[PDB]
């Protein structure tokens, strides 16, 4: 039918592999070990470009190292010689302390209940909703003056802690020498009226309402169903929590 | 009617294919390819960004009504105390919501805001779209609730709605799922679910096999026949069938459900309808749903023709011979595919089974070989082909 | 090693483990939610066997797939549905087969290399008729216990021709043909000729399309494709006054 060159040209041992996918798609492939020749059975060489790199095939055995397994939509080319391997290059969430960023969601007021939240074992913020003179109290007893209040008092006492409100959530955001070590806060009430929340949550349910758009807790089991802890990640945009791929 | 070309071929002892059963009779071309209509498409423009709801439900003395839209504190509505008469007229969603609005309206004149029973409709102009809809309610989430098109649960749905609402239902992370979308129907005050809102919901019924349909008067009618539309789902959670990009080369019936061969994958219908491919709900996986198994070999077997022998169905390819079946019922995940026998069979010739044999050619160089597929009968699953034409080598042309 | 598909999942075997990806997707082996079980999930089964099998080739067999190793032959099956654990790995027969070439199925028998120290065995691996699920490999070199010299490349064989022929790298210019037939269950005809090409001619790995077998040859100064096509009555080049047996 033709001649396919030199001796040297498909290689002392070359692996040859054809690939009858139709009745014009009948093709020949060879590695030579130091690349891929392919042929049409009449004969043809048909170009074989190598984008991506070349050197998979490059083998000194080839009869023995490539493995060439050919299915109707795809050839998949398998070296035995080489090791699979993951890229430390790539990471989600390269450098993460869960520490860092905690959030607090206040929820709610009611007359004599004292707002203390203590970071680092001092007392942070401690501010006294108060009752006796009820038009100027209702004003006082919403959720959001009170987190602007506690705020505001928390950026003093952690000058280094950024401090930033949200729709119910207070975050806490710690300077990247320091770490939230506590987080405890006391409500005054049950843990209603305001509540700490940390990057692990017991279950979805118990996952904090409204959220930073990155939010990342993870939902360590209820103890109930058994289960996989897993990642959750909250988005802003949508409002939704999804699920992610971890944080280191 | 509705078009003759299907038919035109240039060799057609090789290309169409006609299945017979008692209620239709099928042609499949095997070399037109099936495609989808770009043409025909569900919410064909749809941004999710535009159209946001925000519920308003109560008040409650001394909560300021925050709403920001695009990073202004557009809305901001302080609910009062100390004249408790005026105030408890006050404390009611409905006059709220018309407050909420017109405020909005001032703040946003290109943005059309519409009040509703619970609900408060912003829509953007086409030019702009909202980027935050951020509400602070001043008490929980209760007070009142910014709403967009995406919902934890079916649970933590806007209770009203407008018209056609579509809202995608996310996972709650608690039941396997696969996220859904939900249309609101006012008249019926149902959720319902729908099929996706940039989505491609039919295929070309030229292109898919044509029925030959005896009429009143016994004259035939050449005919496609409408094959249904993908009701429920987006494209992720449900994929194009898979004959969609490519040929089918035979039809047939397994179980209750049309089935097709194209390529090297086998696609049935829904076990009710022969003409639907896709799952009546995305949301919840149901037994008779489609099935898209594809067969598995270390070779390229492009499946041609399937054939019933014995109690089983054999679904033939031209350089292997392969068996649909399932580990019990048959669900989209219990079907297995496997692969009896790697005996060649030509195929321009169906298979055809007297009794128990089923017959079919092979072709050698000059001379077809026809041998029969028996199963064997000492072992409980080999099959093997005889060559009834060894006498006759070189015989049939 | 290796590269299969096992019923809508791709599978790799390397080393002692099987991995396999999710039912849908060929590329991606991880669950798609950790939070909940799927039985489209990847599964990692490892085979279980008091010996070093590593998994070197998959051969699917008769109604199963049965997974090679170069001491052992294993099956890979399930209990009911495919789920990560359903899956069972076990151990059918201990045949050794050298590994530089892939078993090929003509028919319902799989043919495979065994190295003896000096010439190769090949054998047939049929289930056996009586019992239920017991395969045995039949020697199918018994005859000819020293004949084909041990380097073996390919095992490349016809269904219509009704033949398996095994190129080896010990003796580059010959293909070693078998011809067989089977009349009812029972083996009629077994030959183990040999096809010679030339004096100095490699002989690369042949492989049948249809009824033609495109060979492709060393000489050592130019390589050729070249085509045999058992073709009775004709002629193969045109005009010719009558097929004329010669080479090239």
């Amino acid at each position: 039918l033709n001649t396919l060159g030199d001796n040297g040209a498909l290689g002392q041992a070359p692996y040859i592999h054809l690939i009858n996918r139709d009745e014009h798609e009948q093709y020949y492939a060879v590695f030579t070990g130091s690349g891929i020749r392919v042929f049409d059975l009449s004969g043809n060489e048909k170009q074989v470009r190598y984008p991506n790199g070349s050197n998979y095939i490059k083998t000194a055995n080839p009869r023995n190292d490539l493995r060439m397994v050919t299915v109707a939509d795809y050839t998949f080319i398998v070296n035995r010689n080489v090791v699979a391997q993951k890229n430390t290059k790539s990471v989600n969430l390269p450098n993460y302390n869960p520490n860092q960023d905690g959030l607090i969601n206040v929820r709610g007021g009611q007359y004599g209940r004292e707002l203390i939240v203590h970071i680092n074992g001092k007392d942070v913020a401690k501010y006294k909703i108060p009752d006796g003179s009820q038009p100027e109290h209702v004003n006082n007893t919403d959720a959001q003056w009170l987190a602007e209040e506690l705020a505001k008092q928390m950026r003093t006492n952690l000058s280094d802690w950024t401090v930033n409100v949200g729709q119910g959530f207070i975050h806490v955001t710690a300077p990247s020498g320091q770490q939230i070590d506590s987080f405890t806060t006391k409500d005054g009430y049950a843990d209603q009226l305001i509540n700490p929340v940390t990057h692990y949550a017991q279950s979805f349910s118990k996952l904090p309402p409204n959220a930073p758009n990155g939010y990342m807790v993870k939902i360590v089991g209820d103890a109930s169903k058994s289960a996989d802890q897993y990642y959750v990640r909250y988005d802003a945009e949508r409002k939704v929590w999804t699920e992610t791929l971890g944080w280191n | 009617p509705n078009g003759s070309n299907y038919i035109k071929t240039a060799n057609p002892r090789n290309d169409l294919r006609m299945v017979t059963v008692a209620d239709y009779t099928f042609i499949v071309n095997r070399n037109v390819v099936a495609q989808k209509n770009t043409k025909s498409v569900n919410l064909p423009n749809y941004n999710p960004n535009q159209d946001g709801l925000i519920n308003v439900r109560g008040g409650q003395y001394g909560r300021e009504l925050i709403v920001h839209i695009n990073g202004k504190d557009v809305a901001k509505y302080k609910i009062p105390d100390g004249s408790q008469p005026e105030h408890v007229n006050n404390t009611d969603a409905q006059w709220l919501a018309e407050e909420l609005a017109k405020q909005m309206r001032t703040n946003l004149s290109d943005w059309t805001v519409n009040v509703g029973q619970g609900f408060i409709h912003v829509t953007a102009p086409s030019g702009q779209q909202i980027d935050s809809f951020t509400t602070k309610d001043g008490y929980a989430d209760q007070l009142i609730n910014p709403v967009t098109h995406y919902a934890q649960s079916f649970s933590k749905l806007p209770p009203n709605a407008p018209n056609g609402y579509m809202v995608k239902i996310v996972g709650d992370a608690s039941k396997s799922a696969d996220q859904y979308y939900v249309r609101y129907d006012a008249e019926r005050k149902v959720w319902t679910e729908t099929l996706g809102w940039n989505t491609e919901d039919q295929v070309l019924w030229e292109t898919m096999p044509h029925a030959l349909v005896r009429a009143a008067d016994g004259n035939f009618d050449f005919k496609w026949l409408e094959w249904s539309p993908k009701s429920c789902g987006d494209v992720d959670t449900n994929p194009w069938p898979s004959f969609v990009g490519s040929s089918i080369n035979d039809v047939f019936f397994f179980r209750n459900r049309l089935g097709f061969l194209s390529g090297e994958n086998i696609i049935l219908s829904r076990t009710a309808k022969y003409f639907n491919f896709y799952p009546a709900s995305i949301a919840n996986l149901s037994d008779d749903d489609p099935i898209d198994v594809a067969v598995s070999t270390n070779r390229i077997a492009i499946l041609k023709y399937a054939v019933p022998f014995s109690e089983e169905l054999l679904i033939w390819s031209d350089e292997a011979q392969f068996v649909l079946t399932a580990s019990g019922t048959l669900t989209s995940k219990s079907v297995e595919l496997n692969l009896t026998t790697q005996f060649d069979v030509q195929d321009r010739a169906r298979p055809f089974g007297i009794g128990r044999n089923v017959y079919f050619a092979s072709p050698r160089s000059s001379f077809t070989s026809i041998h029969r597929y028996y199963a064997v009968q000492d072992v409980s699953s080999v099959k093997n082909a005889e060559d009834i034409t060894s006498h006759v080598p070189n015989y049939i042309p | 090693n290796d590269v299969f598909f096992f019923r809508n999942r791709l599978g790799f075997l390397s080393g002692e483990n099987i991995i396999l990806s999710r039912t849908a997707k060929y590329f991606n082996f991880y669950p798609a939610s950790i939070a909940n079980l799927s039985d489209d999930d990847p599964i990692d089964v490892a085979v279980s066997t008091n010996r070093i099998a590593i998994l070197k080739y998959a051969v699917p067999f008769s109604e199963e797939l049965l997974i090679w190793s170069d001491e052992a032959q294993f099956v890979l099956t399930a209990s009911g549905t495919l789920t990560s654990k359903s899956v069972e790995l076990n151990l059918t027969t201990q045949f050794d087969v050298q590994d530089r070439a892939r078993p090929f199925g003509i028919g319902r028998n799989v043919y495979f290399a065994s190295p003896r120290s000096s010439f190769t065995s090949i054998h047939r691996y049929y289930a056996v008729q009586d019992v239920s699920s017991v395969k045995n490999a039949e020697d199918i070199t018994s005859h000819v216990p020293n004949y084909i010299p041990n380097g073996v490349f390919s095992i490349c064989g016809s269904g219509t021709e009704n033949f398996c022929s095994v190129l080896s790298h010990g003796d580059p210019s010959k293909i070693f043909m078998y011809k067989f037939l089977y009349l009812n269950e029972e083996l009629r005809q077994q030959s183990w000729s040999h096809w010679d090409f030339g004096e100095n001619v490699q002989v690369l790995a042949c492989q049948s399309i249809s009824s033609d077998m495109y060979v492709i040859l060393r000489n050592e100064f130019n390589t050729f494709l070249a085509r045999i096509s058992f073709t009775k009555n004709a002629i193969d080049l045109q005009g010719e006054p009558y097929r004329a047996f010669m080479d090239m």
